RNA sequence: GGAUAGUGGCCUACCAUGGUUUCAACGGGUAACGGGGAAUAAGGGUUCGAUUCCGGAGAGGGAGCCUGAGAAACGGCUACCACAUCCAAGGAAGGCAGCAGGCGCGCAAAUUACCCAAUCCUAAUUCAGGGAGGUAGUGACAAUAAAUAACGAUACAGGGCCCAUUCGGGUCUUGUAAUUGGAAUGAGUACAAUGUAAAUACCUUAACGAGGAACAAUUGGAGGGCAAGUCUGGUGCCAGCAGCC
């Protein structure tokens, strides 16, 4: 029995059997139709510019409790509207506004990454000049 | 409760301590020479488990 | 210098250029390095053919010293070494003159304007005259 | 339009890594040896791969196979010329069995300490990358050597540096040049 | 029958109504040039392959054509379309997906350099020309080797063995050191030769070039997976950490 034929000559069906299944499976779907390119904010890219507009507050998700300091973006080549976890503490005051800074993923591949709800991307860099820099006052950020 | 400021708070109230000062430490096999001299013919603690990092106790 | 022992190896007469042909090697210790002219005078006392004549290229030193290798090729006379080799060969030995060019762009230069000029060009340069007299 | 050059690693990085066992035998290794680099060691370890992975499907194979005669004759041939293998023990699985230990002690570091000139593997190092030592007529500043046994009978001290002659020293002129002023 | 250099719906005149299809035709999509191959593996395999080599296509999009053995040529013409320039406004000249270089696009990518010395090609021809090509500059894309430190003696603490004459020597140890001393070359300066078309680098060696303040190795991390703090201060579900918990 078992299900799947065995004869000499199915190949065929066995072909399009697998087909179906590989469609069924998750990332040959997204890679054959494209989502990381067609509806995905990046374009399959591993970063992109961006302009901040506004800051946002979230709250942490449960069990836990925060504000997790986030941004709203838009990037250039694309117009799409982005949330971004600005990373480490203090950096918000360091990435005030208007300013033209990098973004990343989170190392989940288009996902959530902890208590950090509705945020897949995170910002890099500001106009050229690293938050981890910015951080350790190791480089100084264009004041204008 | 309103917290969209405070950010940089622990950072900014932190009291400043700085490095002190120590001799540059030997460097590549120097250091590999160190670890094994440290780990094995230094028998320093080896009291049930080997640690390495012993907190005052 | 102290026992530079110039010894040739592989050596092989080639009669069609009409010349000797040889990968050499010199043992130098407490000793920074030979230099070509001494080496080329050594080699033309050596094969008793002249120090025009003989000839020399290339000479790694090997790691850490004590010797260097290269190659050494002496001619039958210094008119066939002057007829058969290259002008940079001559000119490095001092045995002709590096004529004198200016850069390749400005040769190109001046090759784009007399093909841009068609005739010899006494014509129009009466013609300029002419024209640029009013 | 150049034809591309070949290049490939001498080394790979293990598969699974925080294994204090597997961390203490190559820092057993480094430290006993005179190492620098678990870098160096994975390299060694990878040597050893290459040569257990052909005593394997080479020994897996029958007996007067022409294929089995050549290859097996060809890894003893080289391996008795670096001496990582004896002169008499030929059967294969002595080189299933073995050891990154010998491939270090037949290194020229740890040879130069067997044969006396640096009092301790970290002095041999020195002198390596000094160069204060050859192995035939020509000097060489790299540990990792595979010697070819004909450099151990050879073995000396660097002719253009003391300890075999030829010149004082750098330091030794300027402490000379020290005295003469003090004399002065 | 015309055309072709040639077969042939390649094209025309007349005639027959056929040809392909669930063994996936035809239409649509493709961040599709194909291949030699690349990463990755016990086996089976999956993914990629613009990119040095082979065969194709193109020169801003299309169409046409002269010369010629060979082009549907674009560093050759003709027109149109979209681009764009010089005008003493009548007119004229162009196609960097060649090498450099610039704007814009962006996460993302080098000097408006030197030489035909080689490797080859072309011509009537050894001699000339060649951003084909070679050299150097930028270059942490990736690969190989490999400095940043070692060695003797002086103050502690050991292990075999001799005396077993007590806990005295410890002959020799191997580390711990606000101990001390030497010798030891390299990075960088090199006089120079060598290197190369000319060089600049490599290798060589003069002369000058360390005692750590010297010539100063960073990047991640320490609750587990996953090796490494029940240390100190600050903070107090706030700021923040964390790929998962």
């Amino acid at each position: 029995g078992k299900g799947k034929p065995r004869g000499l000559n199915s190949a065929r069906k066995l072909r399009v059997h697998r087909r179906n299944n590989r469609w069924a499976e998750n990332n040959y779907k997204k890679r054959l139709l494209g989502t990381a390119f067609k509806s995905s904010p990046f374009g399959g890219s591993s970063h992109a510019k961006g302009i901040v507009l506004e800051k946002l507050g979230i709250e942490s998700k449960q069990p836990n409790s925060a504000i997790r300091k986030c941004v709203r973006v838009q990037l250039i080549k694309n117009g799409k509207k982005v949330t971004a976890f600005v990373p480490n503490d203090g950096c918000l005051n360091f990435v005030d506004e208007n300013d033209e800074v990098l973004l990343a993923g989170f190392g989940r591949k288009g996902k959530a990454k902890g208590d950090i709800p509705g945020v897949r991307f995170k910002v890099v860099k500001v106009s050229g000049v690293s938050l981890l820099a910015l951080w350790k006052e190791k480089k100084e950020k264009p004041r204008s | 409760h309103g917290s969209l400021a405070r950010a940089g708070k622990v950072k900014s109230q932190t009291p400043k301590v700085e490095k002190t000062e120590k001799p540059k430490k030997p460097k590549g096999r120097a250091y590999k020479r160190l670890l094994y001299t440290r780990r094995f013919v230094n028998v320093t603690l080896v009291n049930g488990k080997r640690r390495m990092n012993p907190g005052p106790s | 210098s102290d026992a530079v022992t110039i010894r040739t190896r592989k050596v092989i007469s080639n009669p069609l250029l009409a010349r000797k042909q040889f990968v050499v090697d010199v043992l130098h210790p407490n000793r920074a390095n030979v230099s070509k002219d001494e080496l080329r005078e050594k080699l033309a006392e050596v094969y008793k053919a002249e120090k025009d004549a003989v000839s020399v290229f290339g000479f790694r030193t090997q790691f850490g010293g004590g010797k260097s290798v290269g190659f050494g090729l002496v001619y039958n006379s210094v008119a066939e070494a002057k007829k058969f080799e290259p002008t940079y060969r001559l000119v490095r030995y001092g045995l002709a003159e590096k004529v004198e060019k200016a850069s390749r762009q400005q040769r190109k230069q001046k090759k784009n304007r007399d093909k841009k000029i068609f005739g010899t060009g006494k014509r129009l340069a009466k013609k300029v005259a002419r024209r640029n007299a009013d | 339009p150049r034809a591309p050059r070949t290049y490939s690693k001498t080394y790979s990085t293990p598969k699974r890594p925080y294994e204090s066992s597997r961390l203490d035998a190559e820092l057993k290794l480094a430290g006993e040896f005179g190492l620098k680099n678990k870098k160096e060691i994975y390299r060694i370890s990878f040597q050893l791969s290459k040569i257990r992975r052909a005593a394997r499907d080479l020994l897996t194979r029958d007996e007067k196979d022409p294929k089995r005669l050549f290859e097996g004759n060809a890894l003893i041939r080289r391996l008795v010329r670096v001496g990582v293998l004896s002169e008499d023990k030929k059967k294969l699985d002595y080189v299933l069995a073995l050891k990154v230990e010998d491939f270090l002690e037949r290194r020229l570091q740890t040879q130069v300490y067997k044969l006396g000139l640096a009092k301790s593997v970290h002095h041999a190092r020195v002198l390596i990358t000094q160069r204060h030592i050859a192995v035939g007529k020509q000097i060489v500043n790299i540990p990792s050597f595979m010697v070819r046994l004909d450099s151990e009978k050879h073995i000396d001290f660097a002719p253009t540096s003391p300890f075999g002659g030829a010149r004082p020293g750098r330091v030794a002129r300027r402490n000379a040049a020290r005295k003469a002023e003090a004399s002065g």
